[PDB]
Protein backbone atom coordinates (compact mmCIF):
# COMPACT_ATOMS: atom_id res chain seq x y z
CA UNK A 1 0.00 0.00 0.00
CA UNK A 2 2.95 2.55 0.76
CA UNK A 3 4.65 1.90 -2.36
CA UNK A 4 1.79 1.27 -5.06
CA UNK A 5 0.78 4.78 -3.52
CA UNK A 6 3.93 6.59 -3.93
CA UNK A 7 4.90 5.43 -7.43
CA UNK A 8 1.63 7.01 -8.70
CA UNK A 9 1.72 10.28 -6.56
CA UNK A 10 5.26 11.13 -7.97
CA UNK A 11 3.82 10.56 -11.81
CA UNK A 12 0.92 12.60 -10.86
CA UNK A 13 3.53 15.50 -10.02
CA UNK A 14 4.80 15.46 -13.63
CA UNK A 15 1.60 14.98 -15.50
CA UNK A 16 0.49 18.91 -13.78
CA UNK A 17 2.43 21.74 -15.51
CA UNK A 18 5.68 23.03 -14.83
CA UNK A 19 7.72 25.61 -12.58
CA UNK A 20 9.48 28.53 -13.47
CA UNK A 21 11.79 30.42 -11.54
CA UNK A 22 12.41 34.64 -10.44
CA UNK A 23 14.18 36.63 -7.56
CA UNK A 24 12.10 39.20 -5.69
CA UNK A 25 13.03 43.24 -7.54
CA UNK A 26 10.72 45.16 -4.87
CA UNK A 27 7.09 45.20 -3.34
CA UNK A 28 4.30 46.70 -5.13
CA UNK A 29 1.22 48.73 -3.75
CA UNK A 30 -1.77 45.84 -4.62
CA UNK A 31 0.29 42.50 -2.87
CA UNK A 32 1.83 42.00 -5.41
CA UNK A 33 5.70 42.02 -6.12
CA UNK A 34 7.80 42.75 -9.05
CA UNK A 35 9.85 39.58 -10.22
CA UNK A 36 12.61 39.46 -12.77
CA UNK A 37 11.69 35.60 -14.00
CA UNK A 38 15.28 34.87 -14.60
CA UNK A 39 15.15 33.47 -18.41
CA UNK A 40 12.77 35.19 -19.67
CA UNK A 41 11.09 39.07 -18.54
CA UNK A 42 9.53 40.30 -15.65
CA UNK A 43 6.01 39.45 -14.30
CA UNK A 44 4.36 41.21 -11.37
CA UNK A 45 2.42 38.61 -9.47
CA UNK A 46 0.32 37.97 -6.29
CA UNK A 47 1.32 36.24 -3.02
CA UNK A 48 1.28 32.56 -1.90
CA UNK A 49 -0.80 31.56 0.84
CA UNK A 50 2.49 30.87 3.06
CA UNK A 51 3.85 33.88 1.88
CA UNK B 1 24.50 63.92 31.24
CA UNK B 2 21.91 66.44 30.92
CA UNK B 3 22.40 66.55 27.18
CA UNK B 4 21.77 63.07 26.85
CA UNK B 5 18.95 63.69 29.47
CA UNK B 6 16.61 66.23 27.00
CA UNK B 7 17.34 64.28 23.35
CA UNK B 8 16.29 61.66 25.30
CA UNK B 9 12.40 63.80 26.34
CA UNK B 10 11.98 64.79 22.29
CA UNK B 11 13.48 61.92 20.87
CA UNK B 12 10.88 59.15 22.89
CA UNK B 13 7.70 61.59 22.66
CA UNK B 14 7.64 61.80 18.89
CA UNK B 15 8.79 58.09 17.92
CA UNK B 16 5.92 56.57 20.50
CA UNK B 17 3.46 58.75 19.70
CA UNK B 18 3.67 58.46 15.73
CA UNK B 19 3.95 54.51 16.33
CA UNK B 20 0.71 54.43 18.53
CA UNK B 21 -1.20 57.05 15.77
CA UNK B 22 -0.08 54.53 13.18
CA UNK B 23 -1.01 51.55 15.16
CA UNK B 24 -5.05 52.36 15.38
CA UNK B 25 -4.68 54.20 12.12
CA UNK B 26 -4.82 50.55 9.97
CA UNK B 27 -7.87 49.64 11.73
CA UNK B 28 -9.72 52.94 11.69
CA UNK B 29 -9.17 52.97 7.63
CA UNK B 30 -9.56 49.51 6.95
CA UNK B 31 -13.21 48.76 9.21
CA UNK B 32 -15.21 51.48 6.57
CA UNK B 33 -14.95 50.34 2.94
CA UNK B 34 -18.82 51.73 2.17
CA UNK B 35 -19.36 53.51 -0.58
CA UNK B 36 -16.63 55.03 -2.97
CA UNK B 37 -13.98 53.01 -2.02
CA UNK B 38 -14.79 49.51 -2.28
CA UNK B 39 -16.18 49.68 -5.77
CA UNK B 40 -13.31 51.92 -6.74
CA UNK B 41 -10.96 48.86 -5.38
CA UNK B 42 -13.08 46.79 -7.72
CA UNK B 43 -13.58 47.73 -10.80
CA UNK B 44 -9.38 48.32 -10.72
CA UNK B 45 -8.98 44.65 -10.05
CA UNK B 46 -11.68 43.40 -12.76
CA UNK B 47 -9.93 45.52 -15.49
CA UNK B 48 -6.94 44.32 -14.36
CA UNK B 49 -5.35 40.91 -13.61
CA UNK B 50 -2.69 38.55 -12.84
CA UNK B 51 -0.12 38.64 -14.09
CA UNK B 52 0.59 41.65 -14.84
CA UNK B 53 3.71 42.16 -18.10
CA UNK B 54 5.68 45.36 -17.72
CA UNK B 55 5.62 47.28 -20.89
CA UNK B 56 7.08 50.47 -22.19
CA UNK B 57 5.35 53.13 -23.54
CA UNK B 58 6.74 54.51 -26.83
CA UNK B 59 4.22 56.84 -27.79
CA UNK B 60 0.15 57.80 -28.04
CA UNK B 61 -1.64 58.15 -30.66
CA UNK B 62 -4.29 60.42 -30.69
CA UNK B 63 -7.50 58.05 -30.30
CA UNK B 64 -7.31 56.77 -27.19
CA UNK B 65 -4.57 54.24 -28.28
CA UNK B 66 -0.85 53.40 -27.84
CA UNK B 67 1.76 51.71 -29.33
CA UNK B 68 4.11 49.97 -26.30
CA UNK B 69 6.99 47.35 -26.63
CA UNK B 70 7.06 44.56 -24.95
CA UNK B 71 10.15 42.97 -23.16
CA UNK B 72 9.12 39.62 -25.30
CA UNK B 73 10.29 40.31 -28.93
CA UNK B 74 6.73 41.09 -30.76
CA UNK B 75 5.56 44.94 -30.46
CA UNK B 76 2.31 45.58 -30.39
CA UNK B 77 -1.04 47.95 -30.79
CA UNK B 78 -2.76 48.82 -27.32
CA UNK B 79 -5.70 50.32 -26.23
CA UNK B 80 -5.11 52.82 -23.43
CA UNK B 81 -7.50 51.61 -20.25
CA UNK B 82 -8.56 52.39 -17.10
CA UNK B 83 -8.12 54.70 -14.60
CA UNK B 84 -4.68 55.97 -16.32
CA UNK B 85 -4.95 57.98 -19.03
CA UNK B 86 -2.66 59.48 -21.87
CA UNK B 87 -2.87 62.95 -20.08
CA UNK B 88 -1.56 60.80 -16.82
CA UNK B 89 0.90 58.97 -18.83
CA UNK B 90 3.60 60.40 -20.44
CA UNK B 91 5.66 58.71 -23.44
CA UNK B 92 8.78 56.58 -22.37
CA UNK B 93 7.54 55.52 -19.07
CA UNK B 94 7.04 51.89 -18.25
CA UNK B 95 3.27 50.96 -17.94
CA UNK B 96 1.32 47.17 -16.64
CA UNK B 97 -0.21 45.48 -19.54
CA UNK B 98 -2.38 42.70 -18.86
CA UNK B 99 -0.81 39.40 -20.07
CA UNK B 100 -3.66 37.73 -22.23
CA UNK B 101 -4.84 40.90 -24.32
CA UNK B 102 -2.11 43.46 -24.32
CA UNK B 103 -4.08 47.12 -23.61
CA UNK B 104 -2.52 49.06 -20.83
CA UNK B 105 -4.39 48.04 -17.27
CA UNK B 106 -2.19 50.78 -15.02
CA UNK B 107 0.88 51.61 -14.15
CA UNK B 108 2.73 50.52 -10.33
CA UNK B 109 5.79 50.98 -11.68
CA UNK B 110 5.64 54.78 -12.62
CA UNK B 111 9.03 54.36 -14.60
CA UNK B 112 11.24 52.70 -12.09
CA UNK B 113 14.22 50.15 -13.84
CA UNK B 114 16.93 48.66 -12.08
CA UNK B 115 19.15 51.39 -13.97
CA UNK B 116 16.87 54.36 -12.60
CA UNK B 117 17.69 53.29 -8.79
CA UNK B 118 21.28 53.36 -9.42
CA UNK B 119 21.59 57.00 -11.05
CA UNK B 120 19.19 58.30 -8.50
CA UNK B 121 20.34 60.28 -5.80
CA UNK B 122 19.20 63.67 -4.79
CA UNK B 123 21.51 63.75 -1.32
CA UNK B 124 24.43 66.01 -1.51
CA UNK B 125 27.74 64.51 -2.34
CA UNK B 126 29.78 62.47 -0.01
CA UNK B 127 32.96 64.34 -0.52
CA UNK B 128 33.03 67.96 0.06
CA UNK B 129 35.47 70.49 -1.17
CA UNK B 130 39.22 69.84 -0.22
CA UNK B 131 38.28 65.92 1.23
CA UNK B 132 39.35 66.83 -1.89
CA UNK B 133 42.11 68.79 -1.11
CA UNK B 134 44.73 70.61 -3.45
CA UNK B 135 44.42 70.40 -7.77
CA UNK B 136 43.00 73.89 -6.41
CA UNK B 137 44.08 75.57 -9.60
CA UNK B 138 41.88 72.39 -11.34
CA UNK B 139 38.81 73.05 -8.88
CA UNK B 140 39.64 76.40 -10.28
CA UNK B 141 38.40 75.57 -13.76
CA UNK B 142 35.52 73.38 -12.66
CA UNK B 143 34.12 75.48 -9.96
CA UNK B 144 33.90 78.31 -12.66
CA UNK B 145 31.82 76.45 -15.28
CA UNK B 146 29.91 74.29 -12.86
CA UNK B 147 29.59 76.22 -9.61
CA UNK B 148 28.74 79.94 -10.86
CA UNK B 149 26.18 79.67 -13.65
CA UNK B 150 23.68 77.38 -11.16
CA UNK B 151 24.98 80.18 -8.51
CA UNK B 152 23.43 83.25 -10.32
CA UNK B 153 23.04 83.17 -14.35
CA UNK B 154 23.19 86.64 -13.36
CA UNK B 155 26.91 86.48 -14.13
CA UNK B 156 27.14 85.80 -17.83
CA UNK B 157 24.05 87.78 -18.70
CA UNK B 158 25.98 91.15 -17.32
CA UNK B 159 28.95 89.64 -19.42
CA UNK B 160 27.32 89.16 -22.65
CA UNK B 161 28.13 86.34 -23.68
CA UNK B 162 26.63 82.43 -23.47
CA UNK B 163 26.70 80.54 -20.08
CA UNK B 164 29.37 77.38 -19.90
CA UNK B 165 27.88 73.92 -20.97
CA UNK B 166 28.96 70.96 -19.39
CA UNK B 167 33.08 70.12 -18.72
CA UNK B 168 35.00 67.37 -19.41
CA UNK B 169 37.22 66.31 -16.89
CA UNK B 170 40.40 65.12 -18.81
CA UNK B 171 43.98 63.78 -18.44
CA UNK B 172 46.47 61.71 -15.89
CA UNK B 173 44.66 58.66 -13.90
CA UNK B 174 45.53 59.17 -10.47
CA UNK B 175 44.37 62.37 -9.74
CA UNK B 176 41.04 61.66 -8.55
CA UNK B 177 38.55 63.43 -11.28
CA UNK B 178 35.88 60.35 -10.38
CA UNK B 179 36.53 61.53 -6.58
CA UNK B 180 36.51 65.76 -7.73
CA UNK B 181 33.42 65.41 -9.50
CA UNK B 182 31.93 64.75 -6.13
CA UNK B 183 33.70 67.55 -4.32
CA UNK B 184 32.70 69.96 -6.45
CA UNK B 185 29.30 69.55 -6.98
CA UNK B 186 28.45 69.40 -2.54
CA UNK B 187 30.00 73.32 -2.48
CA UNK B 188 27.44 74.74 -5.17
CA UNK B 189 24.52 73.08 -3.48
CA UNK B 190 22.14 71.21 -6.06
CA UNK B 191 21.24 67.70 -6.80
CA UNK B 192 23.86 65.25 -7.68
CA UNK B 193 22.75 62.16 -10.12
CA UNK B 194 25.70 59.76 -10.67
CA UNK B 195 25.41 57.11 -13.57
CA UNK B 196 28.32 54.91 -14.55
CA UNK B 197 28.28 55.07 -18.74
CA UNK B 198 28.98 51.01 -18.64
CA UNK B 199 25.45 50.51 -17.31
CA UNK B 200 24.49 52.18 -20.54
CA UNK B 201 25.33 49.73 -22.92
CA UNK B 202 23.29 46.89 -23.62
CA UNK B 203 23.12 43.90 -26.28
CA UNK B 204 19.43 44.31 -26.36
CA UNK B 205 17.99 46.55 -29.09
CA UNK B 206 16.44 50.10 -28.55
CA UNK B 207 17.04 49.66 -24.81
CA UNK B 208 20.83 51.81 -24.82
CA UNK B 209 19.11 54.95 -25.81
CA UNK B 210 16.06 54.25 -23.32
CA UNK B 211 18.28 54.51 -20.55
CA UNK B 212 20.52 57.06 -22.17
CA UNK B 213 17.03 59.44 -22.06
CA UNK B 214 15.97 58.68 -18.62
CA UNK B 215 18.76 60.46 -17.11
CA UNK B 216 17.68 63.84 -18.67
CA UNK B 217 14.49 63.74 -17.79
CA UNK B 218 15.06 63.15 -14.19
CA UNK B 219 17.47 65.53 -14.39
CA UNK B 220 15.07 68.65 -15.15
CA UNK B 221 12.92 67.55 -12.50
CA UNK B 222 15.49 67.96 -9.48
CA UNK B 223 16.57 70.87 -11.01
CA UNK B 224 19.52 72.83 -10.63
CA UNK B 225 21.30 69.64 -10.92
CA UNK B 226 24.64 68.34 -12.02
CA UNK B 227 24.89 65.12 -13.86
CA UNK B 228 27.59 63.27 -13.18
CA UNK B 229 28.36 60.42 -16.48
CA UNK B 230 30.98 58.60 -15.12
CA UNK B 231 33.52 57.40 -17.97
CA UNK B 232 31.64 58.53 -21.04
CA UNK B 233 35.54 56.54 -22.19
CA UNK B 234 33.89 53.41 -21.56
CA UNK B 235 30.80 53.51 -24.36
CA UNK B 236 34.12 54.72 -26.00
CA UNK B 237 34.55 53.65 -29.50
CA UNK B 238 35.25 49.44 -28.28
CA UNK B 239 34.31 46.16 -30.12
CA UNK B 240 33.82 42.93 -28.77
CA UNK B 241 34.28 40.78 -31.77
CA UNK B 242 33.82 41.68 -35.10
CA UNK B 243 32.92 38.48 -36.78
CA UNK B 244 29.68 38.43 -34.16
CA UNK B 245 30.51 42.43 -33.25
CA UNK B 246 28.51 43.95 -30.73
CA UNK B 247 29.99 47.17 -32.22
CA UNK B 248 26.56 48.56 -33.23
CA UNK B 249 24.79 49.44 -30.19
CA UNK B 250 27.58 51.00 -29.25
CA UNK B 251 27.28 54.47 -31.73
CA UNK B 252 23.69 54.00 -31.31
CA UNK B 253 24.04 55.18 -27.36
CA UNK B 254 26.95 57.92 -27.94
CA UNK B 255 24.67 59.80 -30.30
CA UNK B 256 21.79 59.91 -28.06
CA UNK B 257 24.11 61.32 -25.49
CA UNK B 258 25.56 63.97 -27.80
CA UNK B 259 22.06 65.06 -29.11
CA UNK B 260 20.70 66.25 -25.58
CA UNK B 261 23.80 68.08 -24.45
CA UNK B 262 22.59 70.68 -26.31
CA UNK B 263 19.11 69.64 -27.52
CA UNK B 264 17.63 69.38 -23.93
CA UNK B 265 16.99 73.40 -23.71
CA UNK B 266 20.27 75.68 -23.75
CA UNK B 267 20.93 76.02 -20.53
CA UNK B 268 23.76 75.88 -17.86
CA UNK B 269 21.00 74.21 -14.94
CA UNK B 270 21.57 70.72 -16.79
CA UNK B 271 25.17 70.19 -16.29
CA UNK B 272 26.94 67.25 -16.99
CA UNK B 273 30.43 66.05 -16.15
CA UNK B 274 31.98 63.65 -18.40
CA UNK B 275 35.04 61.92 -17.27
CA UNK B 276 37.38 61.07 -19.72
CA UNK B 277 40.65 58.95 -19.69
CA UNK B 278 41.72 60.89 -22.56
CA UNK B 279 39.45 62.40 -25.89
CA UNK B 280 40.81 59.65 -28.10
CA UNK B 281 39.71 56.89 -26.00
CA UNK B 282 35.97 58.64 -27.04
CA UNK B 283 34.30 58.20 -30.59
CA UNK B 284 36.24 60.77 -32.29
CA UNK B 285 32.77 62.70 -33.37
CA UNK B 286 32.17 65.12 -31.10
CA UNK B 287 30.23 68.13 -30.34
CA UNK B 288 32.00 72.03 -31.14
CA UNK B 289 34.73 73.02 -28.63
CA UNK B 290 31.84 75.66 -26.57
CA UNK B 291 29.04 73.50 -26.33
CA UNK B 292 31.09 71.51 -23.61
CA UNK B 293 32.96 74.52 -22.87
CA UNK B 294 37.03 74.05 -20.97
CA UNK B 295 38.26 71.03 -21.49
CA UNK B 296 39.89 70.35 -17.75
CA UNK B 297 43.24 68.96 -17.69
CA UNK B 298 44.67 66.76 -15.81
CA UNK B 299 48.36 66.46 -15.25
CA UNK B 300 51.09 65.01 -12.84
CA UNK B 301 51.02 66.79 -8.90
CA UNK B 302 53.99 69.03 -8.51
CA UNK B 303 56.71 68.81 -5.85
CA UNK B 304 54.06 71.50 -3.36
CA UNK B 305 50.81 69.53 -4.44
CA UNK B 306 52.33 65.78 -3.18
CA UNK B 307 53.00 67.40 0.04
CA UNK B 308 49.43 68.20 0.66
CA UNK B 309 47.84 64.58 -1.05
CA UNK B 310 50.91 62.68 0.98
CA UNK B 311 49.82 64.89 4.12
CA UNK B 312 45.84 64.02 4.48
CA UNK B 313 46.61 59.79 3.83
CA UNK B 314 49.10 59.82 7.18
CA UNK B 315 46.81 61.76 9.48
CA UNK B 316 44.46 58.77 8.88
CA UNK B 317 47.93 56.12 9.10
CA UNK B 318 47.91 55.67 12.71
CA UNK B 319 51.44 54.45 14.75
CA UNK B 320 53.54 56.37 12.62
CA UNK B 321 55.54 58.98 14.90
CA UNK B 322 59.28 58.00 13.55
CA UNK B 323 58.35 59.06 9.85
CA UNK B 324 58.05 62.86 8.59
CA UNK B 325 56.60 63.58 6.11
CA UNK B 326 59.46 65.89 4.15
CA UNK B 327 62.08 63.25 4.19
CA UNK B 328 59.63 61.29 2.35
CA UNK B 329 59.19 64.04 -0.44
CA UNK B 330 63.06 64.51 -0.48
CA UNK B 331 63.77 60.61 -1.99
CA UNK B 332 60.37 60.66 -4.00
CA UNK B 333 59.97 62.66 -7.76
CA UNK B 334 56.38 63.74 -9.31
CA UNK B 335 54.31 61.06 -9.09
CA UNK B 336 50.58 60.90 -8.76
CA UNK B 337 48.64 60.79 -5.24
CA UNK B 338 47.19 57.20 -6.28
CA UNK B 339 50.81 55.83 -5.85
CA UNK B 340 51.40 57.67 -2.40
CA UNK B 341 47.72 56.35 -1.26
CA UNK B 342 49.98 52.72 -2.24
CA UNK B 343 53.19 53.82 -0.47
CA UNK B 344 51.23 54.54 2.87
CA UNK B 345 49.35 51.09 2.75
CA UNK B 346 52.37 49.33 1.71
CA UNK B 347 54.23 50.77 4.78
CA UNK B 348 51.39 49.18 7.20
CA UNK B 349 51.76 45.68 5.40
CA UNK B 350 55.53 45.42 6.15
CA UNK B 351 54.86 46.74 9.98
CA UNK B 352 52.35 44.35 10.13
CA UNK B 353 54.52 41.53 8.86
CA UNK B 354 57.53 42.10 11.18
CA UNK B 355 55.12 42.28 14.00
CA UNK B 356 55.95 45.91 15.61
CA UNK B 357 53.10 48.51 16.46
CA UNK B 358 55.66 51.09 15.13
CA UNK B 359 55.87 52.49 11.49
CA UNK B 360 58.95 53.92 10.93
CA UNK B 361 61.06 56.38 8.03
CA UNK B 362 63.03 53.39 7.37
CA UNK B 363 59.99 51.35 6.21
CA UNK B 364 58.98 53.73 4.06
CA UNK B 365 61.78 53.32 1.73
CA UNK B 366 61.17 49.96 1.30
CA UNK B 367 57.77 50.76 0.47
CA UNK B 368 59.04 53.16 -2.50
CA UNK B 369 61.82 50.62 -3.50
CA UNK B 370 58.40 48.31 -4.41
CA UNK B 371 56.16 50.93 -5.84
CA UNK B 372 59.30 52.29 -7.98
CA UNK B 373 60.33 49.25 -8.96
CA UNK B 374 59.72 48.48 -12.49
CA UNK B 375 60.03 52.46 -13.54
CA UNK B 376 63.82 51.93 -13.94
CA UNK B 377 65.11 54.12 -16.69
CA UNK B 378 68.81 53.52 -17.83
CA UNK B 379 68.40 55.01 -20.99
CA UNK B 380 68.40 58.62 -18.73
CA UNK B 381 72.22 58.06 -18.50
CA UNK B 382 71.86 56.69 -21.63
CA UNK B 383 71.95 60.38 -23.50
CA UNK B 384 73.12 62.23 -20.23
CA UNK B 385 76.60 60.21 -19.62
CA UNK C 1 -1.81 17.92 -47.31
CA UNK C 2 -2.61 14.54 -45.83
CA UNK C 3 1.10 13.38 -45.98
CA UNK C 4 2.25 16.81 -43.68
CA UNK C 5 5.92 18.17 -43.64
CA UNK C 6 8.80 16.70 -41.54
CA UNK C 7 11.48 18.05 -39.28
CA UNK C 8 15.44 17.70 -40.08
CA UNK C 9 17.95 17.16 -37.47
CA UNK C 10 21.46 15.36 -37.18
CA UNK C 11 22.47 12.63 -35.29
CA UNK C 12 24.17 14.12 -32.26
CA UNK C 13 25.21 11.09 -30.84
CA UNK C 14 24.10 7.29 -30.19
CA UNK C 15 22.82 6.82 -27.36
CA UNK C 16 21.45 3.07 -27.96
CA UNK C 17 20.61 1.21 -30.95
CA UNK C 18 16.63 1.96 -30.21
CA UNK C 19 17.47 6.06 -28.67
CA UNK C 20 19.05 8.44 -30.51
CA UNK C 21 20.32 12.00 -29.22
CA UNK C 22 19.42 14.46 -32.58
CA UNK C 23 19.84 18.22 -33.00
CA UNK C 24 16.87 19.56 -34.25
CA UNK C 25 16.32 22.76 -36.36
CA UNK C 26 14.15 24.13 -35.43
CA UNK C 27 15.85 24.42 -31.58
CA UNK C 28 16.24 21.97 -28.84
CA UNK C 29 17.99 18.31 -28.80
CA UNK C 30 15.76 15.64 -28.32
CA UNK C 31 15.53 11.71 -27.64
CA UNK C 32 14.09 10.36 -30.44
CA UNK C 33 12.78 6.62 -31.05
CA UNK C 34 13.33 4.48 -34.21
CA UNK C 35 10.89 3.25 -36.24
CA UNK C 36 10.53 -0.22 -37.73
CA UNK C 37 11.26 0.76 -41.24
CA UNK C 38 14.43 2.79 -40.38
CA UNK C 39 17.31 0.41 -40.00
CA UNK C 40 19.56 0.68 -37.38
CA UNK C 41 22.67 -0.19 -39.90
CA UNK C 42 21.82 3.41 -41.53
CA UNK C 43 21.90 5.45 -38.53
CA UNK C 44 24.88 6.13 -36.85
CA UNK C 45 26.82 9.37 -35.57
CA UNK C 46 27.05 12.93 -37.57
CA UNK C 47 24.69 10.92 -40.22
CA UNK C 48 21.97 14.31 -41.25
CA UNK D 1 25.86 19.80 -12.64
CA UNK D 2 25.60 17.37 -15.85
CA UNK D 3 23.19 16.83 -18.58
CA UNK D 4 19.73 14.96 -17.89
CA UNK D 5 16.61 13.85 -19.67
CA UNK D 6 13.63 15.85 -19.48
CA UNK D 7 9.69 14.78 -20.82
CA UNK D 8 8.75 16.35 -24.23
CA UNK D 9 5.64 17.22 -22.60
CA UNK D 10 5.95 16.53 -18.77
CA UNK D 11 8.39 19.11 -19.22
CA UNK D 12 10.14 17.28 -15.74
CA UNK D 13 12.93 15.19 -14.67
CA UNK D 14 11.45 11.65 -15.67
CA UNK D 15 15.40 10.20 -16.84
CA UNK D 16 19.06 10.84 -16.36
CA UNK D 17 21.39 10.88 -18.98
CA UNK D 18 25.48 10.44 -18.47
CA UNK D 19 27.90 13.79 -19.12
CA UNK D 20 29.18 12.13 -21.57
CA UNK D 21 26.54 12.54 -23.57
CA UNK D 22 25.89 16.35 -25.34
CA UNK D 23 29.61 16.83 -25.76
CA UNK D 24 31.87 16.44 -29.18
CA UNK D 25 31.90 13.61 -30.62
CA UNK D 26 35.08 10.99 -30.10
CA UNK D 27 36.87 10.10 -33.63
CA UNK D 28 34.33 11.23 -36.62
CA UNK D 29 35.83 8.11 -38.33
CA UNK D 30 35.57 4.48 -36.40
CA UNK D 31 38.25 4.81 -33.38
CA UNK D 32 41.14 2.96 -34.39
CA UNK D 33 43.93 3.27 -37.15
CA UNK D 34 43.53 1.07 -40.20
CA UNK D 35 45.81 -2.01 -40.80
CA UNK D 36 48.86 0.17 -40.19
CA UNK D 37 50.69 -1.66 -37.24
CA UNK D 38 53.84 -1.96 -35.73
CA UNK D 39 55.14 -4.19 -38.62
CA UNK D 40 54.21 -1.50 -41.11
CA UNK D 41 56.69 0.74 -39.12
CA UNK D 42 59.27 1.71 -40.89
CA UNK D 43 60.75 3.89 -38.62
CA UNK D 44 61.71 5.30 -35.90
CA UNK D 45 61.01 1.95 -33.61
CA UNK D 46 62.94 3.49 -30.50
CA UNK D 47 60.77 6.24 -30.09
CA UNK D 48 57.86 4.60 -30.95
CA UNK D 49 58.59 2.90 -27.55
N1 LIG E 1 42.51 65.79 -4.07
C1 LIG E 1 42.74 64.70 -3.29
N2 LIG E 1 42.91 64.68 -1.92
C2 LIG E 1 42.93 63.50 -1.38
N3 LIG E 1 43.09 62.24 -1.94
C3 LIG E 1 43.08 62.33 -3.26
C4 LIG E 1 42.90 63.47 -3.94
N4 LIG E 1 42.94 63.22 -5.33
C5 LIG E 1 43.06 61.93 -5.47
N5 LIG E 1 43.24 61.37 -4.24
C6 LIG E 1 43.41 59.92 -4.02
O1 LIG E 1 43.74 59.13 -5.15
C7 LIG E 1 42.70 58.20 -5.49
C8 LIG E 1 42.61 58.07 -6.99
O2 LIG E 1 41.73 59.09 -7.58
P1 LIG E 1 40.59 58.61 -8.52
O3 LIG E 1 40.06 57.27 -8.13
O4 LIG E 1 39.56 59.73 -8.54
O5 LIG E 1 41.21 58.63 -10.08
P2 LIG E 1 41.03 59.05 -11.75
O6 LIG E 1 41.94 60.24 -12.03
O7 LIG E 1 39.52 59.19 -12.00
O8 LIG E 1 41.49 57.69 -12.83
P3 LIG E 1 40.91 56.74 -14.06
O9 LIG E 1 41.61 57.25 -15.24
O10 LIG E 1 41.23 55.29 -13.65
O11 LIG E 1 39.41 57.10 -14.06
C9 LIG E 1 41.50 58.71 -4.71
O12 LIG E 1 40.61 57.62 -4.43
C10 LIG E 1 42.11 59.34 -3.46
O13 LIG E 1 42.37 58.36 -2.50
MG1 LIG F 1 38.09 57.11 -12.54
Amino acid sequence: NDKVRFIKDELRLLQEPGSYVGEVIKIVSDKKVLVKVQPEGKYIVDVAKDI
Amino acid sequence: TRCKLKLLRMERIKDHLLLEEEFVSNSEILKPFEKKQEEEKKQLEEIRGNPLSIGTLEEIIDDDHAIVTSPTMPDYYVSILSFVDKELLEPGCSVLLHHKTMSIVGVLQDDADPMVSVMKMDKSPTESYSDIGGLESQIQEIKESVELPLTHPELYEEMGIKPPKGVILYGAPGTGKTLLAKAVANQTSATFLRIVGSELIQKYLGDGPRLCRQIFKVAGENAPSIVFIDEIDAIGTKRYDSNSGGEREIQRTMLELLNQLDGFDDRGDVKVIMATNKIETLDPALIRPGRIDRKILFENPDLSTKKKILGIHTSKMNLSEDVNLETLVTTKDDLSGADIQAMCTEAGLLALRERRMQVTAEDFKQAKERVMKNKVEENLEGLYL
Amino acid sequence: LQSIGQLIGEVMKELSEEKYIVKASSGPRYIVGVRNSVDRSKLKKGVR
Amino acid sequence: SMSVALHRHSNALVDILPPDSDSSISVMGENEKPDVTYADVGGLDMQKQ
